[PDB]
């Protein structure tokens, strides 16, 4: 009865969002404002802002009521 | 997140005729209530007149949030406008005046979007005598729970602005055919504002609205973007989804075209009728 | 207004909680009725309403209903028999490593769902981790929860109960992410292992002193940009106590989880997803089922 992690599948009715650690090496972070040193010291990285914007852009793009 | 939000589950409707039926039902219910309270009286407003007054007071809400000090973030204005739309989707302008509901929607939007404005600041943004500002504050607090009950306690509103920014990031990174997609922004912004005057926010996802605005800006710019939809967004592998998306955007654009602003003389007559109905409420 | 008030469950700054029956289905629920000028409905109530209407996870408290009268509103939640603080403080309960695994697993699953929807709980502590009668932990008390990921919004730094507050908040971070929750999880985990508050500082500087004394004063290699925080004051170079000296009964996998949860760098600090992926949860023993979790009775 051991735990195994499951990636927590939730249907976003839209295109695939690139992963948070993929964002820099795919060039997305070139197009968002760089996090200030205070924000980095707090744990804000501008990968969060970019990822959230990309997730909202794709959340229900393919969905119809 | 929109894809499991209460907005998607409850406040995105299949067609504009369901919205028409809901509004007609609200108008009819107020008429039936008033007749049972003491039938074809010209004092009432017809649903299209209620729609004209709702459009007029939506515009006044935009103005109020435009001149609001301190500067109101765009998400708060969108949240307030969505609240106004939903409230008058299920409620009559003849029962709850759209001026007080306008201000109550702005007030609840400020609270919900964590735009910390004290009530004195909020009512100081009303171009009125201070006694009138206190009266307006009393009415705003009186109607606030009523707004929350009429929203079915669904307070989170997903606006197209964040998906707009996300699509702009995605275009910059993945779609190099379009050099400087920021040239779209302003024009897309304009189209987005127009979409807010229509019933699209109740009919389409905010991402669909944002994509429609961006693609309309691009088409207005002479830029084709079928390649972004099909290859970049991978709709080359699912043509049914591409057809559905193109139909959604086409119908949003048509719904913007057939939008009619409220006429100033028509609005003056309907406002006088509204005051007559609320005087004899 | 279909709710029969059974008992009195508690009182807090913003509200009062009662046990109740939903007569329409005869359910046991908890009614949080909000207490109270010229400001309208309480913002804590509105925060909890707006956030809990958008979330649906087994390990997040369900807002079953909401209603009220003029400027006084009441929220209907799942009724929970106990919170993790009662288990931690019950000297009659033996917290086996499997029980700790179960509690941490449910907490991290709820927090992974919460962080995937860009919400910081931001008030995590053993009180806010409630347990229903079936042994299912749920995150509760969303009165301080806030959406994160938005550059345009500044957040307060006095937002987590001092004993579970991450060092970036004590150093005054205005922008932060999931770290402020995960640190608290570490603290909760530490308390689950010690049955005593891990870092019970009397003040903010005393809290920072406790943290650095227990885990070492962080260097700029551990925590780059640390000096940029608004309330950064340099501390003594504490060596810090090794984690196996603090958690004497912790295996190496549990020590790896604890070390990940307690990294000073909030970016390097593990998220709930990768905490759930660590071998501590995959190893033996398996987490205990909810039906077998210890019940303070
Ligand atoms: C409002 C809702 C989330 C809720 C459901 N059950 N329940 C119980 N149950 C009784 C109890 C007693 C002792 C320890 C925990 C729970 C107590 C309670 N007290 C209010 C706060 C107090 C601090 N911890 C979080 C609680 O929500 N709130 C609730």
């Amino acid at each position: 009865a051991l735990y195994e992690y499951q990636p927590l599948q939730i249907e976003t009715y839209g295109p695939h969002v690139p992963e948070l650690e993929m964002l820099g090496r795919l060039g997305y972070l070139n197009h968002v404002r760089a996090a200030s040193p205070q924000d980095l010291a707090g744990g804000y990285t501008s990968s969060l802002a970019c990822h959230r914007a990309l997730q909202d852009a794709f959340s229900g793009l393919f969905w119809q009521p | 997140m929109y894809h499991n939000s209460s907005q998607k589950r409850h406040w995105t409707f299949s067609s504009e005729e369901q919205l028409a039926r809901l509004r007609a039902d609200a108008n009819r219910k107020f008429r039936c209530k008033a007749v049972a309270n003491g039938p074809n009286d010209p004092v009432f407003l017809e649903p299209h007149e209620e729609m004209t007054l709702c459009k007029y007071y939506e515009k006044r809400l935009l103005e109020f949030c435009s001149v609001f000090k301190p500067a109101m973030p765009r998400s708060v204005v969108g949240t307030a406008c969505m609240y106004f739309k939903r409230f008058y989707l299920n409620n009559s302008v003849m029962e709850y005046h759209p001026r007080i509901i306008m201000l109550t929607c702005a007030f609840l939007a400020c609270k919900v979007d964590e735009f910390n404005v004290s009530s004195p600041q909020f009512v100081g943004n009303l171009r009125e005598s201070p006694l009138g500002q206190e009266k307006a504050l009393e009415q705003i607090l009186e109607y606030e729970l009523l707004l929350i009950q009429q929203l079915n306690f669904h307070l989170i509103v997903h606006n197209p602005y964040r998906p707009f920014e996300g699509f702009l990031i995605d275009l910059k990174t993945r779609y190099p055919i379009l050099e400087n997609p920021e040239i779209l922004r302003k024009t897309a912004d304009d189209f987005l504002n127009r979409i807010a005057l229509t019933d699209a926010y109740l009919l389409y996802t905010p991402s669909q609205i944002a994509l429609t605005a961006i693609l309309s800006s691009a088409s207005r710019a002479g830029i084709t973007m079928e390649s972004y939809l099909s290859e970049s967004l991978m709709l080359k592998e699912n043509r049914t989804c591409l057809s559905q998306l193109l139909d959604i955007m086409k119908s949003m654009r048509n719904l913007v075209k057939k939008y009619e602003p409220p006429r100033s003389e028509e609005v003056a007559v309907l406002k006088q009728k509204l005051e007559r109905c609320h005087s004899a409420e | 207004k279909r709710y029969e008030k059974l008992d009195f469950l508690g009182e807090g700054q913003f509200a009062t909680v009662y046990k109740a029956r939903d007569k329409n289905t005869n359910q046991i629920v908890a009614i949080k009725k909000i207490k109270l000028a010229k400001d309208g409905i309480n913002r804590t109530a509105l925060r909890e309403i707006k956030l809990l209407q958008e979330l649906s996870h087994p390990n997040i408290i369900g807002l079953l209903d909401a209603f009220g009268h003029k400027s006084n509103i009441s929220l209907v939640f799942d009724f929970m028999e106990t919170d993790l603080e009662v288990i931690i403080k019950d000297n009659s309960l033996v917290l086996t490593p499997s029980h700790i695994k179960a509690y941490m697993l449910m907490t991290l699953q709820g927090l992974e769902y919460l962080h995937q929807h860009w919400i910081l709980h931001r008030d995590l502590k053993p009180n806010n981790l409630l347990l229903d009668e079936n042994g299912v932990l749920k995150l509760a008390d969303f009165g301080l929860a806030k959406s994160f990921g938005s550059p345009n919004r500044a957040y307060t730094h006095q937002v987590v109960t001092r004993w579970y507050r991450a060092p970036e908040l004590l150093f005054g971070a205005r922008m932060y992410g999931v770290g402020v929750d995960m640190w608290a999880v570490g603290c909760i985990l530490a308390e689950l292992l010690l049955r005593v508050p891990f870092l019970p500082g009397d003040s903010d500087l005393d809290q920072l002193t406790r943290i650095f004394e227990t885990l070492g004063t962080p260097t700029e290699e551990q925590w780059p940009d640390m000096c940029s925080l608004p309330d950064y004051v340099t501390f003594k170079s504490f060596p810090g106590i090794p984690l196996h000296h603090i958690f004497s009964a912790a295996g190496d996998d549990l020590l790896d989880l604890i070390q990940g949860l307690f990294l000073f760098n909030p970016c390097a600090r593990i998220t709930a997803t990768q905490a759930l992926k660590m071998k501590y949860f995959s190893n033996r023993p398996g987490p205990t089922p909810g039906c077998q979790l210890p019940r303070p009775n």
